[PDB]
Parts: C-alpha cells; structure tokens; sequence
C-alpha cells in the first residue's frame, strides 16, 4: 500500500522491495503464487547456512 | 497503405518555400559507373553533392536578394508521405534569374540526412 | 481506396467550414441539367462528386478527379452574401489543395467553372464548381492465413492414361 | 482574394469612366442566352463577371478569368455612339491591363469577342465582351493567439489497457 | 499462340518494383561494330554490361535511401509473356533523383542470365 | 498579403520600354559551383554581371539606332509587387535584330542595386 | 567485388588532404629499363622514389605556407577499395603552383609500404 | 567553410590590377629536386623566387607603359578565402605581350610573406 501510494502518478516517489525466503521449494512456489505484486522481488534459497 | 509521393515541400531555415511543380531532390552519395575493358569488371565510385531544384514565384515575400545571398542555409525536402531529407549547410548554385515572375533555385549541399 | 478518400474530404470540409455551410453531401453523378430540381440543395452547401479517374503513373495508382459543387442563393438577381460565397469557394480551394486526404495525396487544383447557366439562374442558385485531381492508389491484394499440419504428399507421374499408374503416397511424419 | 479583386476592378472602372458609363454591376455567371431579357441593362453600362479560375503556377495562386461585358444601344441598326463605345472598349482594356487590382496582379488581356448574335441585335444591344486572366493568390491560414499559464503536465505511458496504469501528473510551478 | 510482351515486371531481391512504362532491359553481351577500311571487312566486338532502367514512384515503401544504397542486389526483368532474365550482382548506376514523386533507377550488372 | 509577381517593367533613363512577355532579370553576384575531389568539399565562387533580357516591338518611338547606340544607360527592372532593381551603367550586349517587328535587348551591367 | 578504384584519399599526418579529380601514385622499387645489345640480354635495374601527385583546392584548412614548409611528414595514400600505401619521411617537390584556385602539388619519399 | 578558392585579386601599390580568368601563384622558398644514386638518398635543395602570373584586359587604368616601366613595386596576391601573400621589391618579367586585347604579365619577387 505504501509503495503503490508512492509509485502512484501524484507522489512521484519510486520504491522497490527486495526480499529473500529461506525454505523448501514448495513454500517459495506458494509464496510466489500468493503475492502477485509488481513492486516486490524475492529470491528463494533452500538450506542457507 | 501503399501511399505514394504527391506534393513535395521545400523548406529553408524552417520556413516553407513556394515550390510550384516537380521539385527535384538528388541525394548525396556515390555515382557508380561502368568499368569496361577486356570484359565488364564492376563499378567505379565518384563523390556527389546533394541537390534540390525548386521553382519559386518571383517578387514574393522571400525577395530576390535574400535568395542570392544564401551562402549557408539548412534546406529540407519533405515528401508528403512522411520521409524528409535535410541539407546540412547548403548554398545556392546556378545563376538565379527572375524571368516572368519565376525563379529557379538549385540549392546544393555536401550531404543529405534522412531525418524524421 | 476511393471511399475512404471521399470521407476524408467530407470530414475536412466539415471541420474547415463548420456551421457556415448548411450541409455537405456526396453527389451521385456529375451536375446535370436537372440536379437543381431534384436535390435537397438547402443553400449554402457544397456537394462532393466523384468524376472518375484517369490513368495514373503506375498500374497501382490512378488520377482521381473529384469535384466540389458550391451552392448559394441569388434572390432578386443578387447573391445572398457575395463575400461569403467567394470566401467559401476560396477556403475550399485553399484547404483542399496539396493536403492529403486518406490514401489519396497530392490534391492539385485543376479547374474552377462558374457553371451558372439559365437553368440555375432562374432557380435562384449559384453553382461555382471546383475540380481536383489526386494520386490515389489501388487496394492491395487480400492477404491469407492458414496453418494445416503437413502430413501427406501425393505424387503421380503423368504416364499415358491406360498405362499402369505410377505414384508415391509419401505420408511424411511417419516413423518406423 | 477574389471579392477584393472585384471591388478593385469596379472602383477602377468607375474612376476611369465616371459619368460616361451609366452603371457598373457584378453579373452572376457568364452571359447566357437569356441575360438580355432579365438584366437591368440600362445601356451604356459595363458588367464585371467572374468566369472561374484555372490552375496557377503554384499551390497558393490561381489564374482567375474575369469578363467585362460592355452594353450599348443600336437603334435602327445604328449604334448610339460608335466612337463612344469603341473608346469605352479601348480605355477599359488599357486601364485594366497589367495594373494590379488588389491582391490580383498581372492582368493580361486574353480575348475580346464581339458576342453579338441575333438574340442581342434584335434586343437593340451590343455586347462587346473583354476577357482577362490574372494571377491571384489564395488566402493565408488564419492565425491564432492565446496565453494560458502553463501549470500542469499529465503524461501517461501507453501500457496495455488492463495492465496497472503508469503516469506522471507533473504539475509544474510547484515549490516545496 | 503468338503472344507479345505486354507489361514488364522489375524485381529486386525477389520483390516487385512499381514500374510505370518503358522499363528497358539490355542484355549483357558484345556490341558488334563496323570495321571499314579499303572495303567492308567484318565486325568488331566490345563487352557490355546488362542494364535495366525503370521508373518508380517516390516516397513509397521502398524509400529513397534504400535505393541509393543498393551496392549488391539481384534484379529480375520478367516479361509477362513468360521469358525472364536475372541480373547477377547488380548495382544502382546513374544519379537518382526524386523529381516530382518520380525516380529513375538504372540497375546495371556484369551479366544477365535467362533463368526460368 | 502574399502577392506574387505579375508584370515586370523595364525602364531605361527613367522611361518604360515595352517588354512583351517574360522579361528576365539575373542579379549581379557570385555563381557558386560544386568542388568535387576525393569527396565533396564546398562551393567555388565566380563573379557575374547583372543582366536584363527584354523584348521590344520594332519600329517604335524608341527606334533601332538609339537602341544599338546604348553604351552607357541606367536600366531599372521593377516588379509590380513592389521590389525594383537598378543597373549601374548598363550597356547593350548580344546582336540586336529587328525580326518580324521584334527586337531582343540584353542590357548587361556591372552591378544591380535594390533601390526603393 | 565490383569495387574498382575510382577515388582515392590522400592523408598527411591524419589530415585527409583535399584532393582533386586526378591523384597519381607510383610505389617505390626498381625501374626495369632495357639493356639490349645484339640480343635482348634481359633488363637492367634502377632505383625509383615513391611519388604521390595530387591537386588541392585553395583556401582550405591546410593552406599553402604549410605546404611549402613541409620537410618531414608521413603521408598515406588510401584507396576506396582498401589499398592503403604509406610513405614515411616524405617531402614535397616541384613548385606548388597556385593556378586557378588549385594547388598543383607532389609529395615523394624513399620508401613505400602497403599497410592493410 | 565551403569557401574553396576560385577567384583571386591581384594588387599593386593598392591598385587592384584588373586580372582575367587565369591567375597563378608560386610562393618563394626551396625547390626540392632529387639526388638519387644507388638508393634514393633523400632530396636536394634549390632556391625559388615568388611569381605571380596574371592576364590584364587592355585599355584599363593601368595601361601598358606603366607595366613595362615597373622596376620596384609592392605586390599583394589576395585570395577570396582570405589567404593574402605579399611580395616586396617586385618586378615585371618576360615580355608583356598585348595579344588579342589581353596583357599577359608575370610579376616576380625574391620574397613572399603570408600576411593575414
């Protein structure tokens, strides 16, 4: 909500979110299906030390 | 669709010149010529200067003196279909003459650019 | 591509003149000696009439000849507004000269006839008529689109009729 | 610029001839076979009639053809003043040759037709008719003028319809 | 039966070019010329280059720049009666000019072969 | 507004010369010409003298002897649109001839100045 | 292919001298004259100095003083086809005559190397 | 730019001699011949005198007696582009032939300086 307000055509501020998920492949797939947002990007890792 | 060239507009310094009919544009490039000897071999190059031949009504607002003092101008030949060519640093060639309310302008430039 | 061109000229005339001209309407046929007693003139108004097409430069272009028939009223041997009708004719010539109209381009003025004999003078109308010629292209060949899987190739060697037949039914995409 | 040219020609004719010519009046259309029985001739008088305009050299000028129809009376097969009518014709040609008349310039004489058939001889009128051609320009494009304070600049990027919209409402002249 | 040539099609790189009229094809060969002395002796040879000249509308989809940059193309002159000739590695000669929506192309090649 | 040239008046010593059609005026200046070498470079100048070509009916009040004895006169080419040019110390060039009641005068001068 | 030389670019210390219609080159090597007695008896050797003859339009960036003061320069005769010879430790010869706006000029050196 | 020299003004004591189509200049310096033995062996120096060759139409203000009586004059060869050479203590050389209304003339001096 905050970024879409910023990324709106009036506020003119630009923001992008970067996240990393540690888990198994199924969880990352489910999260990617769930989110569906063009302002957030995630990287999936399995068993990150 | 397959639109074809209709009227051609001749502009100098971003201002239209009244060109009556059949304004001619010759692009700058190389004039390839035959090389014939024992047998035909290929073609020979020769540099060429871009040229715009237009015809302007005499006594117009442009004036004859302003025409004959065009050492450095920027000609533009625009085809109504959309393609236009610009002459960088063109000058008046030939011998201008105001015969019968009519003048012929041969504006020649080093090279022509396919702008727009 | 003639109909698109005439629509373009009509739209241009409507935009240029607006409410000055009472109406604009394409005319079926050139102006004959009875068009005055048959049309809904409602002057002042202009009619666009296609007068045909002469041969063009190529085999894909022609020189279409259009005409603008301008109408007004001449009550008591006096034009309703002579400056108005002269301005209408002049602006029609100016705004429809050189400028492209759809596929057609290079609209060149060719002739302007007064075109007011007794038939129209006693009918209280002036009929100044403009003519135009334009380089209009012909429509292109209609494209096609189809995708069918190539599976069989039937070749038949043209042997004499009652000679035993020789042929190959190739049937591509067959695996063995 | 045709109506102004007509006014200039009429003013010049009035100045040159004065009381010699009973009247001068623009004529709607060229001289037909019935204008003799329909016009208020009041001879001797001169009528100026626009006969159209052919294509000029350029796309902003035309060759407009005007006509000066000179009228007189021929009672008992004798013109009222043969020297008078001949002088009228010659002076009208001389004073309207070459001289500019408003925007139109270079009036060149092209033809002088006798134009006196039975219809006019039996009506007691001579109709010596002069024709002229002149290089007259077309009206220029109408100018414009407006001053509105530039304050907002909305720019929308052309993404597909249902893709979330991207735009910038710039709103210049804002300080913070 | 005894059909004659009607229209002639000028193609470059397997694509038709709009030709108005009088698109002339000159085959590549030898120009036999007189050898006159004390009496008539025979004829003298001289190699030639095959040459197709055709007129194209300006401002068209072909474009003027692509025309003036045709160093190596494969022209084909096809007579509608059936016979056709192909120019091996032709190039644009002469001085191209867009005079009144008109351009003249003199495509000249070392040799012309009667394909098809 | 945008009036064009109509008729042109040719005067000598402040008196009109009856010029039938198409009076020609070439201004005095420089005739720029192309300079092509390894590539196109620019333009080359060459001085030119102003020229007036006018056709007069023969046998007029002007006469033929007075025409052929015009070593020093002051020609004026006036365009009816308003612009006029004056020739400084013009003289008759060419070979005058009274053919069919017609004479062609090429009044050539060192310089032409745009007076008025 | 089909790139027979018609135009050549002369360069002096990376300046690309303005050349005229005719540019001439003679590579350095051995001139092979005749040594003929009773029989043909082969040929005889003789040294030759590399030479480049070119004409320059006057008034260019180079100027004539810089021409007459050229004592130690390295020139490069490049062909439009691609034949690029280079002359190291060159010097201008003869009289740089400035006739008709053209600089008749010759530059020669003791070694000629065909680079690229 | 685009001012390649085509016309030159010759001046003597600030009089601007009336010169004809062909004007030639050779600046003073060293004429660089060659001495070649077994190898090229470089070049050899030789002095040169500044020379201006011009043709003058006769009957002008300059005259011919003044030409033949010129022993010590200051000459200035100005180019339309702007290259202006100067010769101090010059003298007319060769025979000033008055052939066909033209005064062939050559002016020679021992120094040439490029002023402005």
């Amino acid at each position: 909500t905050e970024l879409q307000e910023r990324w709106g055509p009036v506020n003119q501020a630009d923001g992008f979110a970067v996240t990393v998920l540690s888990g198994t492949y199924g969880d990352i797939s489910t999260f990617g299906v769930s989110r569906n947002d063009h302002l957030i990007s995630c990287m999936g890792i399995a068993g990150a030390p | 669709g397959n639109q074809r060239q209709g009227v051609a507009f001749i502009r100098v310094n971003g201002m239209e010149l009244e060109s009556m009919e059949g304004a001619s544009f010759t692009p700058s490039g190389i004039t390839r010529e035959e090389v014939t000897g024992s047998r035909v071999y290929g073609w020979k190059g020769k540099p060429r200067a871009a040229k715009v031949e237009c015809k302007i009504p005499g006594g117009g607002p442009i004036g004859l003196d302003e025409i004959i003092d065009w050492e450095n101008i920027t000609v533009e030949f625009q085809a109504d279909t959309g393609e236009t060519w610009m002459l960088a640093n063109a000058w008046q060639a030939d011998e201008p003459k105001n015969d019968g309310g009519e003048i012929s302008l041969v504006l020649m430039a080093k090279q022509s650019k396919r702008i727009a | 591509m003639l109909e698109e061109t005439e629509a373009a000229l009509l739209a241009r005339v409507r935009e240029l003149f607006g409410a000055t001209l009472r109406q604009v309407e394409p005319l079926t046929g050139t102006w004959t000696n009875e068009d005055v007693h048959r049309l809904f003139l409602a002057p002042p108004s202009v009619f666009l009439a296609w007068m045909g097409c002469g041969e063009g430069r190529t085999r894909r272009e022609v020189e279409s000849r259009w005409a603008f028939f301008v109408v007004a009223e001449l009550l008591n041997g006096e034009p309703v507004n002579r400056p108005g009708i002269y301005q209408i004719v002049e602006r029609l010539i100016a705004g429809v000269n050189g400028q492209t109209f759809g596929p057609t381009t290079g609209m060149r003025l060719t002739q302007v006839r007064n075109l007011c004999d007794d038939n129209r003078i006693n009918a209280g109308v002036v009929l100044y008529g403009v003519l135009f010629s334009g380089t209009t292209p012909l429509p292109s060949v209609v494209d096609l689109d189809s995708l069918d899987d190539y599976e069989r190739h039937w070749q038949t060697w043209k042997f004499p009729d009652e000679t035993p037949e020789f042929a190959a039914h190739i049937n591509v995409n067959q695996e063995k």
